[PDB]
């Protein structure tokens, strides 16, 4: 076990941890992009690229699952939120670290997966004629994240049983307690809007329910820590 | 050999994508013309197929099989006009859109073999995308509503405007069936395959009465 | 003045013909492609990715659907039989329909190769016990007891291993019975005070690199109602 | 005796097809071309030529049309706002329609690149003062005062410089709001006795060499009535 | 890429340039034939486009799409005769111009695919010109009047004389639509683009009540 | 723009003609043939039996 | 949340007591730093 420190933020994680890099590609600055000279977009590395730790979630016997949208999850938090809100164009990678705190007498399994372009589809009651489109709070839930209504179909008509085709990692309370996923910038464009486009959604869903004998702590905390990799912002000001 | 499971082979074939009725009398297309926005999902099984991935690039080969509702071949001259993304479509049979040179037109006889043309990769982006988690830009400010969600506008591929040549209505009832074949397919970011019925064309909405893929089993122990 | 005769097949339109046709916009230069991570070039890449196998395809109510992604191991049980994974054919109606493999077989007619089914135990750290996972080749009947199942191909799984049990199905083909996977209680479920008396197993399945599919065949659900 | 099959697309007439056709006068030899100065080979040559940008597109009577080619700077004004150059999109209806750039955009569908807008002061030699020319990127609102406009991209123009103030628009695209150019009074307009108390600025605009247009689209006014 | 803004690409396409009515009965073309002087500006958007420059060279590919006013295809044989600049046009259906070998004729069935021919650079000059600041050649003496101003005669491109083959009137009402495509375009001396409506075909005259390019604005300060 | 004249025999269907025709399943790869004993290539092999 | 935006260590009980927060600087010239 060791001390991991970037910027002014310091977290406690384990040396003995297996990292999964999404699609085998590390996040990178877009020397890629044609638009240069003049001039290259502001890039914040030392200060903005720190450990942002979201308010933990409490996962219960009855929990269905949660999701967070990126970068929406941070466009209301720190200096990342400042840059994302007051710039025109944006692109970045992410280091997502999901960790549980449970005892050896608890049990359960979490599927932590990343789904690029995670579009939500809510209902009107089964079925038409015409549609309810989901509100802001369900499509861009902010740093609090939103809770899944129908996990089996991922709130979008697609089976969760195949979610492992996405960059994922299991949190088996018996085996591990943390999962780390690295996500590079994925888009049909080199730059996009930070506030109107969510490049991917993070999913943390119980496949095997939390269980414990009566007397053990009824709620097990899920702590999400995330850190921007290769941020890039273009534009000015308000 | 594994060439049958390449994306090119998976999408290779030409399928019916649109039917155009041009009746003598009726309410269908009274003005002897029709505008058909290019719809990849005109062919039923294609959407679920195509939605296995998030981003895609492809060419499209369009073939136009025309005849009367009996399958009869008649001496009629047709015009197939391709209205590119951003160009205005014809609103009448006398619209000047029909003679705009920047709208590629094909003039075929119903007697001739089926017409055939290729449409390049039209998107301004580097790839089409069947899923767009976000509201269309420009951003923000508020916006005004929720309605625009999940709609990517860079998937616009064009429009085919089908009419009979001439100033007078045709003497024949016509059906123009149009077929699309995907060439040079590339795709990115695999997704779980749709397991709930579709409800609407432009969003992943599902009935709140959701079903298993299958489940013909009483207990886990008996086969 | 070049002599030529037109052969039969002239003027026909074959929907599977791969010719070249006139570009409608010759002067149009399509947006140059940039690099996007995660490109797939052959469907077999997706067949080799393990996805959740609904061995427990018995509950059907929309609120108990998640119960299908795992099956229970209980202290209440004796040394009998846990569950018989439906026959080892990915393309058949059953458990395999939840896997990406089974759904990609739905788009093809013939297939053949080796399979991997990895089981993951998600009980508490304090729980221990032994399971006997047996593979019965096609034609053979389901073994009547744990003893006669032990006589064939089998791995004995202990909860000294969390989930390093990945049973390998030797070979599958299409030319109706196919191989059976049966999971038996070798020992009873053992826990100390404070550990829950039921635990769930998640089964993940995929194809190996020698897996191939042949004749393409579009057949799915319902389009846009 | 050469075997051949005719494919679909036979006999069709595609108006954008670039085939070759039979010369109607094979023995006719066209007048040989001589050298003519000023040959253009690509329209982008013309897009890079600065033409007058009617920022002052407000008067409409046929005798005050020339007033559209320039906008006034006045001694009467305080330290407030001169004029907001319409959004930096050449192809949109507005000031840019007077430029050759904007009119050539009317013949295309998509465009992207950098722009140059050079302002020229045509007051008397004795007049001096300062202007603040600010560029607001798309999405951002028009700055509420000179101070908050100063916080962003801006050049402070003095009449120690006659007209080399050429504001550069970073990037423009087509995928409705776009970047804004706003001109503010930094200082009041200063003149000695005998110099006129109002002066006019002429705005010239063009595209830079990284500017490109894509999908051609014929659409203009009216032919020969 | 910048190949879409080349002069060749800018003019590349084939547009409707003339329609020829050959009715059974009427006052239009009672003698079953018609003379059509090659008019570049038959296509509406073409004049303003072409007048962006002062001098131009180009080839022209002409395509002939024929049918009845209903778009019907009928068993009729047509003749498309190209009367070069300087040759006399036919004045009757029996005129000997129809059989003058130096007028290239095309004999097509309305059944056949559209006819197609190429016309070379016809001008005696080194380039066509849409603008000729001066009175036609040649000077002196006075000359006769003001009327000839702005007319260059070296732009004459030829004439297409369209008729039905035969000595008797055709049994079918016919329409001959002809399309022109510019090849090998070169141009010199760019000009400001026309911002006032056209009045006459052969001169830059404009309405004495002239209009702005645009103007949707109240004050210079409000967007 | 390639000059061509169609000769008599055009469009005819001769049942003994050995041309090649469009594959109906271009992407389909037939089962690779394994070795089978007893292959005959000429009927004269059977006449000598 | 807003405390996380500043200098902070996140202490887990994977560490018994290896958390030793360091106060950067203190002086005397009434408010001073808060933990």
């Amino acid at each position: 076990v060791a001390q991991l420190t970037i910027g002014n933020s310091t977290i406690t994680t384990q040396e003995a941890a297996n990292i999964i890099v999404g699609y085998g590609e590390w996040p990178s600055y877009c020397s890629d992009s044609d638009a240069t000279a003049v001039d290259k977009p502001t890039r914040p590395d030392v200060s903005v690229n720190r450990f942002y730790t979201l308010d933990t979630k409490l996962w219960e016997k009855s929990s269905k699952g949660w999701y967070w949208k990126f970068p929406d999850v941070l466009t209301e938090t720190g200096v990342f939120g400042q840059n994302a809100q007051f710039h025109y164009l944006y692109r970045s990678g992410f280091c997502i670290h999901v960790q549980c705190n449970a005892s050896k007498f608890h049990q359960g399994a979490l599927l932590v997966a990343v789904l690029p372009e995670y579009v939500i589809g809510t209902v009107a009651g089964g079925t038409g004629t015409e549609d309810s489109h989901p509100p802001y709070k369900q499509t861009q839930p902010g740093a609090d994240g939103f809770e899944l209504q129908h996990p089996y179909v991922l709130d979008a008509g697609i089976p969760i049983s195949q979610l492992t085709v996405c960059p994922h990692q299991w949190i088996n309370l018996r085996t591990n307690n943390c999962a780390t996923i690295i996500v590079p910038y994925i888009n049909a464009l080199p730059f996009d809007s930070a506030l109107n486009h969510c490049n991917f959604g993070l999913l943390v869903v119980p496949i095997s329910p939390l269980d414990y004998d009566q007397g053990a702590t009824p709620v097990i905390p899920i702590t999400i820590t995330l850190a921007p990799m290769c941020s890039e912002f273009a534009g000015l000001r308000q | 050999s594994t060439a049958e499971t390449t994306l090119d082979s998976f999408f290779s074939r030409a399928g019916l994508v649109g039917e155009i009725d041009l009746p003598l009398e009726g309410t269908t297309n009274p003005n002897g013309y029709a505008n058909w926005d290019i719809d990849i999902t005109g062919y039923a099984q294609m959407r679920r197929k195509v939605e296995l991935f998030t981003y895609m690039r492809f060419d499209a080969e369009f073939t136009f099989v025309a005849c009367t509702p009996t399958g009869e071949v008649v001496p009629q001259l047709l015009q197939y006009m391709f209205v590119p993304p951003g160009a205005p479509k014809p609103d009448s049979r006398e619209s000047l859109a029909w003679q705009t040179a920047t709208n590629p037109s094909v003039f075929v006889k119903l007697s001739d073999p089926p017409a055939q043309v290729s449409v390049p990769f039209m998107s301004p982006a580097s790839a089409y995308q069947w899923f767009y988690d976000g509201y269309p830009t420009f951003g923000e400010h508020k916006q005004e509503k929720d309605l625009e969600y999940g709609a990517c506008p860079n998937n616009m591929m064009g429009t085919f405007s089908v009419r009979t040549v001439g100033t007078s209505k045709s003497k024949y009832p016509l059906v123009v069936r149009i077929y699309m074949r995907m060439k040079h397919v590339r795709a990115w970011i695999p997704r779980p395959m749709r397991n709930q019925n579709y409800l609407f064309k432009a969003n992943p909405n599902y009935a709140g009465n959701s079903i298993k893929p299958t489940g013909a089993s009483r207990t886990a122990i008996t086969t | 003045g070049f002599p030529t005769e037109l052969k039969p097949g002239t003027n026909q339109f074959l929907t599977t013909d791969d010719g070249v046709s006139a570009p409608i916009l010759p002067n149009f230069h399509p947006t140059p492609c940039i690099h996007i991570p995660g490109e797939v070039r052959n469907l077999l890449e997706l067949c080799q990715v393990e996805t959740i196998l609904e061995v427990n395809n018995v509950p059907t109510n929309a609120t108990s659907l998640m119960e299908r992604l795992r099956f229970p191991v209980s202290a209440q049980a004796g040394k009998g039989e846990l569950c018989a994974v439906f026959r080892a054919d990915p393309g058949r109606s059953g458990p395999w329909q939840s896997t990406l493999l089974g759904q990609l077989c739905g788009y093809y007619t013939q297939w053949s190769g080796s399979l991997e089914v990895t089981f993951m135990f998600t009980g508490s750290f304090m729980a221990t016990g032994k399971m006997l996972i047996a593979y019965t080749p096609p034609g053979g009947p389901l073994p009547k007891d744990r003893a006669t199942a032990m006589l064939g191909t089998h791995v004995i799984w202990d909860f000294g291993l969390q989930s390093s049990v990945t049973l390998v199905i030797p070979w599958i083909s299409n030319t109706y019975t196919t191989g059976l996977v049966s999971i038996w209680y070798q020992t009873n479920y053992v826990v100390p005070i404070g550990a829950p008396n039921t635990a769930y197993i998640i089964a993940l399945a995929a194809a190996q690199k020698n897996f191939t599919m042949q004749l393409c065949k579009d057949a799915s659900d319902i389009l846009q109602t």
